DNA sequence: TCTGACGCGGC
DNA sequence: GCCGCGTCAGA
């Protein structure tokens, strides 16, 4: 096949290790001192691990081409290039067996379950502090039978030989191997057949499972007590020497060092033939060893270095947020990068962003290296990157036709949908920041106070072109999330097309009469009229109906004339009516919405570009501005204070002479200055949104033209409660619990405060401002569990052709509908037909709603269906294209192949980070 | 986005997907068939595109397009 | 937020109810030794009782004598999300689920469609108990995958050999990812020590067939591109040959 | 801190 | 067959 295309894992048999290994380690060396090189047989023996050079041996005698292949006989070395030096392990010898530490204390142990001991049982035994029947003899002893040391003396005593009660790894290595399975496992199997499990043979059922295992696999279990265990190739555990004339070793060198003394030790002490004391302490010091090396820490008080840091074991290298699996598996940074400040360059088109010619001319060089080449005006690759670091004009231009339609990408760093990468065409700049089009500076949830965006650059003919039509900003308009757009005007953009669309009742020119655009313009450019003037255009445009027809649309319109500056960036298809109105957020939405559904994709892209374009401009001829007279505090301030205060002088008499209780007094006090505040705030409302005049023939009230409510009233930045807290009055202040502080803030920041008060706000101020810092982990947190639980799902088959779904209906909360049926079950495929209750049908099953046939809904008086849920198709580990319905973010039914489970997950924790409570 | 768009091609071949496939066939065949005599790359645009506006016009029925890899 | 953790993570939460499948009478008259039982059996036309062990330190939600049906609620509290799934069946399950979370979510002037929740959920059920032996072993946890296509093997091979009766289970969103069949993702999630050394007895094998394991290695994802090339590709082979 | 899954010991 | 007390595993 070429290709490997399945994955296993097993035991390592003592016979599969010395297969591995290209030799054997002997003693516990790594480098000469004097000079730096390798030493003989110890844990960097270039006869075993390979050489240091390429194609040359230690001692440098075979240093020729005439000799490749050759086995130096000075040094055993071999000849062949250094890269092997990495792929190339060896073994240790171990005097006595060991026992693998994970396969011991892994809860549950399997050598435990297997011998069907409890754990401490057993490492009693291994800790050299009881023996174990090993040979059952005629003696009546138990096989597995802890024996004391006196009472195994007596046994020696009584019986004499007959019977061996060995202690150590060698004990357990024998039980294990002298333990047959088909003996046991009917043996198991029937005293389950006497089934009775509720507490005892709750435990007996998973040995089944076990020895079963066991027996289909084909592995020795003896196997989990290793006897020659290997060694990792030297340059995974590196002594390379840096600055300061010193070295760096690897943790795992000094665990190597120490199991090698500790194992040639014991060899000499079985030589010398010691007493068993020391016998025993050496043979424990190397499990300890051992243990240490695997994974220190699993059982007793983990081994320290000098810097008394506990040491990274082996298994500790691939685990933890740190490791190696989430950390350079799915993690690796890459090249073709860079990263720098971005800044706003409100002249781009919705495709394009500014790149700095530096950081150009770094992610193109090999690019303009190969065109200079084949161009003629360098021959070699030393003369291009002589010519380039010097940087000639020609440089310049041929670096700016090498990017002509080269796309790159843009990531903000914290990533949490989707949308947070998109694929941009450069363009050159100068300067040292990135430019991007205000428009997107939603989805990548940035402002320009500091962030900082990378960018990536592909290189493929299929990458630079999947970025072309799967990631360029004009691909996302709709949010995947729902289908509301992505794209609408923001902050203030809105500021200015609200205020050249309102009106104004006395004006210059009112009443005038105008043919078409063009006459507005001519007029407006002139200065006579006011911009809010009520003039009266005739129109003549077609406009696109539901149902795909075009009827012509005619006649004479009362307008404002800031409306009908607007009249030429309308693309013909759309109606006037959408226009003229007064043009809050909420309907600029509307617009693009509405451009998208009817007219295309590319209609609404240029539409938002004439929307900013025009924005930008009126919003500056109106020099909006702020004030502090701006803010007016209402008159009436002073005396629903004193109402209130009066009102709580009376509780505290009430209280004075016990007439009423503690708790009662305080809540009432709370709600006495919770309406009063209401009332006041409520007031500056009337007070800063009105504006009589006195207009010829009488003053009437009008609605006001004051810049802060001009700024709310659009919903371009703010909202009801700050102006509560800069024209009204504070309120309450919560103190850290919640329970409210029974002295409310009187004053507003357009009066300040005194200290007392101050102090009273930075309570909530604080907890506040730290909620958030404490959260920002747990949302990731949420989602990347989810990411995990549907990593792998996928649309992957038109139909499964069941028919079974679920009822969807209105979900009333006893006070109101709050998500209508014709909301709820949009652009989700029906599961089986809907009678009227007259007797005839309406729709029939497999039908694809959509907000025309959501209209017959609503209209025929239904109020429940039958909808396909994911929950119930009937495809294996997929999901077809039907019981998923619309793609509610490019309109249509879903295409085969969108990864639908992360698409899921990364819409469910992303708005998750402002859900607090 | 110069002149051609997805929304153009997506008329004739479907699914968004299979447009980046057999515009990488096409692209990848226009490479290799030496266009790059280098007195034209400097004039025009990269086949990257060049295969985009030519699955937009219609002139290449990407039905076509697979019985060139059979001409390999 | 945690509201919605405890949705997700499938949490039974403190002293939510009691149900009872086995309709009957609605009684008490056992001992009240905080282990009141009842007469859930019929006691009339069969004559037994069918009733479980409780305390008594709070109210009740039953009379002296009621036809009490096969899953009602027996005392007052929140509602166990283990219970509904074996009790009320599916779609009751489902519908109380989406009641909950669109409301935790609209409340907030967020907007999240169904569909993207419904697609998590259908994750939390890939487990049933089994209860006729065809070939697997007993009531242990099992796939849908594995008995879906095992009752298949036997369906028609042999005759259809008794194949399978079994139970959806209700898992949370960590146990239900753990508990995967590869046990690479598996090991790459969390829990490495553990996984590994368990797939290591098993000599388990791992068909690549996932998301987070052709990046592992550097392959064409099976999604996206990944799929559109293992289509237009295979379309040679029938003009080729 | 926790929250639990999972224990595995007193009775 | 269970009321409290542990370890492990992620924050
Ligand atoms: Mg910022
Ligand atoms: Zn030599
Ligand atoms: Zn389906």
């Amino acid at each position: 096949s070429k290709k490997f295309d399945i994955i296993k894992i097993s035991l390592a048999s003592p016979e599969v290790i010395r297969s591995w290994s290209h030799g054997e380690v002997k003693k516990p060396e790594t480098i000469n001192y004097r000079t730096f090189k390798p030493e003989r047989d110890g844990l960097f023996c270039a006869k075993i691990f390979g050489p240091i050079k390429d194609y040359e041996c230690l001692c440098g005698k075979y240093k020729r081409l005439k000799h490749r292949g050759v086995v130096c006989e000075r040094c055993g070395v071999e000849v062949e290039q250094a890269k092997v030096r990495r792929e190339r392990m060896g073994h240790i010898d171990l005097v006595c067996p060991v026992v693998h530490i994970w396969y011991l204390k892994s809860l549950p142990s399997r050598i435990g379950l297997f011998l069907d001991m409890p754990l401490k049982n057993v490492e009693k035994v291994l800790y050299f502090e009881s023996y174990i029947v090993t040979d059952p003899g005629m003696t009546p002893l138990e096989k597995k039978q802890l024996l004391t040391d006196e009472e195994y003396a007596e046994a020696l005593e009584n019986y004499g030989y007959e019977f061996e009660a060995s202690m150590g790894a060698e004990a357990i290595r024998d039980l294990l191997a002298d333990t047959d399975i088909e003996s046991e496992i009917e043996l198991l199997q029937a005293e389950c057949e006497e089934s009775k499990s509720t507490a005892k043979k709750e435990k007996a059922i998973k040995r089944l499972r076990l020895l079963e295992t066991f027996q289909a696999s084909g592995n020795k279990p003896e196997w989990m007590v290793m006897t020659v265990l290997p060694v990792l190739p030297p340059d995974l555990r590196p002594l390379v020497p840096i600055e300061g004339g010193r070295f760096a070793t690897s943790d795992l060198n000094d665990l190597y060092r120490r199991v090698i003394n500790r194992n040639n030790r014991l060899k000499k002490l079985l030589d010398l033939n010691a007493p068993d004391i020391i016998v025993r302490n050496e043979k424990r010091m190397l499990q300890e060893a051992v243990d240490a090396l695997l994974d220190n820490g699993r059982r007793g008080r983990a081994v320290t270095g000098s810097n008394k840091r506990p040491l990274k074991s082996l298994a500790d290298m691939i685990k933890g947020k740190q490791g190696r699996f989430r950390q350079n598996l799915l993690g690796k940074r890459v090249d073709y990068s860079g990263r720098s400040v971005i800044t706003v360059g409100p002249s781009l088109r919705l495709h394009e962003c500014g790149l700095p010619k530096k950081m150009a001319l770094e992610l193109f060089k090999p690019f303009v290296y190969s065109k200079l080449r084949l161009g003629g005006h360098a021959t070699t690759i030393k003369q291009a990157k002589r010519m380039v670091e010097l940087e000639e004009a020609v440089v310049w231009d041929i670096l700016e036709t090498v990017i002509n339609e080269h796309p790159v990408l843009l990531n903000r760093a914290p990533t949490l949908h989707r949308l947070g990468i998109q694929a941009f065409e450069p363009r050159l700049i100068e300067g040292k920041a990135i430019q991007l089009h205000p428009l997107v500076c939603a989805a990548f949830n940035a402002d320009f106070d500091g962030d900082q965006m990378a960018v990536h650059v592909p290189l493929t003919v299929e990458s630079q072109l999947e970025a072309r039509v799967l990631m360029m900003s004009t691909n996302n308009i709709l949010s995947p999330a729902s289908g509301q757009p992505i794209i609408t005007p923001t902050q203030d953009i809105v500021l200015g097309l609200y205020y050249i669309t309102r009106e104004k009742e006395g004006a210059r020119g009112e009443g005038k009469l105008f043919s078409s655009y063009e006459d507005v313009s001519r007029a407006y450019n002139s200065g006579t009229i006011d911009i809010h003037a009520k003039i009266k255009l005739r129109i003549d445009r077609q406009v696109f109906d539901t149902k795909g027809n075009t009827y012509n649309e005619k006649g004479v319109v009362n307008t404002t004339v800031g409306r009908a500056l607007l009249l030429n960036i309308l693309p013909e298809g759309l109606s006037f009516s959408l226009l003229n109105k007064v043009l809050v957020k909420k309907e600029i939405s509307k617009i693009i919405n509405q451009a998208f559904r009817v007219l295309g994709g590319k209609a609404t892209v240029v539409l938002a570009d004439k929307l900013m374009y025009a924005g930008f401009k009126y919003s500056t001829l109106s020099g909006v501005s702020v004030g502090v007279d701006d803010m007016t505090i209402p008159d009436n301030k002073e005396a629903k204070i004193e109402e209130a205060e009066k009102e709580i002088k009376q509780i505290t008499e009430q209280y004075q002479s016990s007439l009423i209780t503690e708790n009662e007094r305080y809540n009432n006090i709370i709600n006495i200055w919770s309406k009063t505040s209401d009332e006041v705030g409520a007031s500056m409302m009337d007070a800063i949104s009105k504006d009589t005049v006195s207009i010829n023939g009488e003053k009437k009230e009008i609605e006001s033209f004051n810049s802060v409510y001009m700024m709310a009233k659009s919903g371009a930045r703010g909202s009801y409660n700050q102006m509560r807290q800069l024209a009204g009055m504070r309120g309450l202040m919560a103190k850290p619990d919640g329970t409210m502080i029974e002295t409310a803030i009187t004053a507003n920041f357009r009066e300040g405060l005194s200290v007392l008060q101050y102090f009273t706000s930075t309570h909530g101020a604080r907890k506040g401002l730290a909620d958030t810092a404490l959260k920002t982990a747990n949302a990731g947190y949420l989602t990347r569990r989810l990411v995990d639980v549907a990593q792998d799902l996928v649309v992957i088959e038109e139909d499964c052709g069941t028919d079974d779904g679920l009822m969807f209906s209105a979900i009333v909360e006893d006070g109101e509908v709050k998500v209508p049926l014709v909301e709820r079950a949009l652009g989700r495929t029906l599961a089986a037909d809907v009678v009227t209750e007259k007797g005839v049908v309406l729709l029939e099953a497999g039908t694809l709603l959509d907000e025309n046939l959501v209209e017959l809904l609503d209209d025929n008086g239904i109020d429940m269906i039958k909808v396909r849920s994911p929950i119930t198709c009937k495809t294996r580990r997929g999901l077809c294209a039907k019981c998923y319905g619309r793609d509610l973010a490019r309109e249509r039914q879903v295409n085969v192949g969108e990864s639908v489970g992360v698409i899921a997950a990364q819409s469910i924790g992303e708005p998750g980070t402002q859900l607090t409570m | 986005m110069a002149r051609v768009t997805v929304e153009d091609c997506l008329d004739k071949v479907e699914t968004r997907f299979d447009l980046v496939v057999l515009a990488s066939m096409r692209a990848n065949k226009i490479l290799k068939n030496g266009y790059s005599e280098s007195m034209e790359n400097e004039k025009k645009e990269k086949a990257t595109v060049v295969a985009l506006r030519e699955i937009a016009e219609s002139e290449i029925t990407s039905e076509q397009i697979l019985r060139n890899e059979i001409e390999g | 937020l945690p509201r919605v953790a405890e949705l997700f993570e499938a949490r039974r939460p403190k002293d939510a109810a009691i149900l009872s499948p086995c309709d009957g009478m609605v009684r008490l008259g056992n001992r009240d030794t905080k282990e009141k039982q009842r007469i859930e059996i019929i006691d009339k036309n069969g004559h037994i009782v069918e009733e479980i062990l409780l305390p008594k330190s709070r109210h009740l939600v039953v009379f002296d004598g009621e036809q009490v049906s096969r899953g009602d609620v027996l005392a007052d509290g929140p509602t166990d999300p283990h219970d509904l799934l074996k009790y009320k069946g599916l779609e009751e399950f489902a519908d109380y689920i989406l009641i909950e979370a669109q409301s935790v979510y609209r409340m907030q002037g967020v907007v999240i469609n169904d569909k993207h929740i419904e697609t998590i959920v259908r994750q939390m059920l890939r487990k049933a108990v089994i209860l006729d032996e065809g070939d697997s072993k007993f009531v242990k946890d099992e796939s849908i995958e594995l008995v879906r296509i095992l009752e298949e093997n036997d369906k028609l091979r042999k005759q259809g050999k008794k194949e399978v009766e079994y139970e959806l289970v209700l898992m949370g969103i960590t146990r239900s990812s753990l508990s995967t069949e590869s046990f690479l993702s598996a090991a790459s999630f969390q829990e490495t020590t553990r996984v590994l050394t368990e797939a290591s007895i098993n000599s388990q094998i791992d068909n690549l067939r996932g998301l987070k394991e052709n990046v592992l290695i550097g392959r064409l994802i099976p999604a996206g591109t990944g799929l559109a090339v293992r289509k237009e590709s295979a379309k040679i082979e029938k003009m080729r040959e």
